[PDB]
């Protein structure tokens, strides 16, 4: 068996990012967590 | 660095009967795009009578190539065929492909649950689509998941292949102003890059495994700023070879993103998230999709 994988659901025609501001999303993976704002040329901390 | 602009005006196979809008026949609204409704349309003229095609209604459309129709080379096993151009009254009538197996994303939803290597398929057949284009100095420019289709047999399909396209009036927008899969480059305005297109198939292949995009904001202005300065923590559910290929695609530098070295898409193929893929199988479509849409 591979790693958990998080249950996955889209909304196709996604909604514009402007609009919703405030709007909570239905329950899944909240998103990759911002360490800093950096702005290093490796996008993604080193493990 | 020489760039040609060629503009779509009339397209038919070479020998074949031009096409104009009284042999068409619509029949329902497939979608909605940026640039209009999409439409269906079937046949009702010629040897393809009976056949249905989509149709994209557009003011003008150019083409953007640097460095045979080009109508025709772009004819790839994953990316849309246009049949016929024709344009009447000042509108530009673009006959495509009817796309009968639906868009990936809605396909991936319905699943909920999937592994990597499913998703792995559609990236593949992804990325082959996005180095034909290349191979001939197209850029894809703003791949989205809305250009992301499959067909009927499941095969991913893109709806565009380049092209730099006017709304007509009554869908023009007063404010022009999608940035969430746009690359650090492009942000700048430094200039769109072969290697900004494997940027947004980073964030595609980051959206289907996590679900979720890599660089959230509230406005197009704050999800601008996450793109050049955020500094993101991997998540720990994606494997091993999917965490280096999306470290390898995320890098901020063009040049020092994967794909753009001297073996370019060899690359990204040879790299070890692709390694269960036999690629010339797959453009052969001899690998059946991991999900047929007729269920
Ligand atoms: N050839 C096709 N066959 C079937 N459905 C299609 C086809 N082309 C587009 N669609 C549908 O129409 C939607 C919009 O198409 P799309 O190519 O995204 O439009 P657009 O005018 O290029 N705007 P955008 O993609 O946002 O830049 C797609 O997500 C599909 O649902």
């Amino acid at each position: 068996a591979p790693r958990r994988r998080p249950p996955v659901k889209f909304i196709f025609p996604p909604p514009p990012l402007s609009s919703l501001p405030g709007f909570g999303r239905p329950r899944g993976y909240a998103g990759p967590t911002v360490i800093d704002m950096s702005a290093p040329d490796d996008v993604f901390a080193e493990d | 660095v020489s760039i040609k602009e060629i503009a779509i005006t009339h397209h038919v196979k070479e020998g074949h009967e031009k096409a104009d809008p009284s042999q068409f026949e619509l029949l329902k609204v497939l979608g909605q795009g940026s640039f209009g409704k999409v439409f269906l349309v079937k046949k009702i003229s010629g040897s393809d009578a009976r056949q249905l095609y989509a149709m994209k209604v557009l003011k003008k459309a150019t083409l953007k190539v640097r460095d045979r129709d080009i109508l025709v080379e772009v004819n790839h096993p994953f990316i849309v065929k246009l049949h016929y151009a024709f344009q009447t009254e000042g509108k530009l009538y673009l006959i495509l492909d009817f796309l009968r197996g639906g868009d990936l994303f809605t396909r991936l939803s319905k699943e909920v649950m999937f592994t990597e290597e499913d998703v792995k398929f559609y990236l593949a057949e992804l990325a082959l689509a996005l180095d034909h284009l290349h191979s001939l100095g197209i850029i894809y420019r703003d791949l989205k998941p809305e250009n992301i289709l499959l067909d009927e047999e499941g095969h991913i399909k893109l709806t565009d292949f380049g092209l730099s396209k006017e709304s007509i009036d009554h869908e023009k927008k007063a404010y022009s102003f999608t940035v969430e899969y746009m690359a650090p480059e492009v942000v700048n305005r430094r200039g769109h890059t072969q290697s900004a297109d494997w940027w947004s198939f980073g964030v595609l292949m980051f959206e289907m495994l996590t679900g979720t995009l890599p660089f959230q904001g509230k406005d197009r202005k704050e999800t601008m700023t996450m793109i050049l300065k955020a500094k993101l923590g991997m998540p720990q559910f994606l494997s091993p070879e999917a965490q280096s290929l999306l470290r390898m695609l995320f890098k901020r530098n063009p040049a020092n993103r994967l794909g753009a070295g001297p073996d370019g898409v060899e690359e990204i193929k040879r790299h070890s998230f692709f390694s269960t893929i036999d690629w010339n199988k797959l453009y052969r479509r001899e690998i059946h999709p991991p999900f047929k849409p007729a269920t």
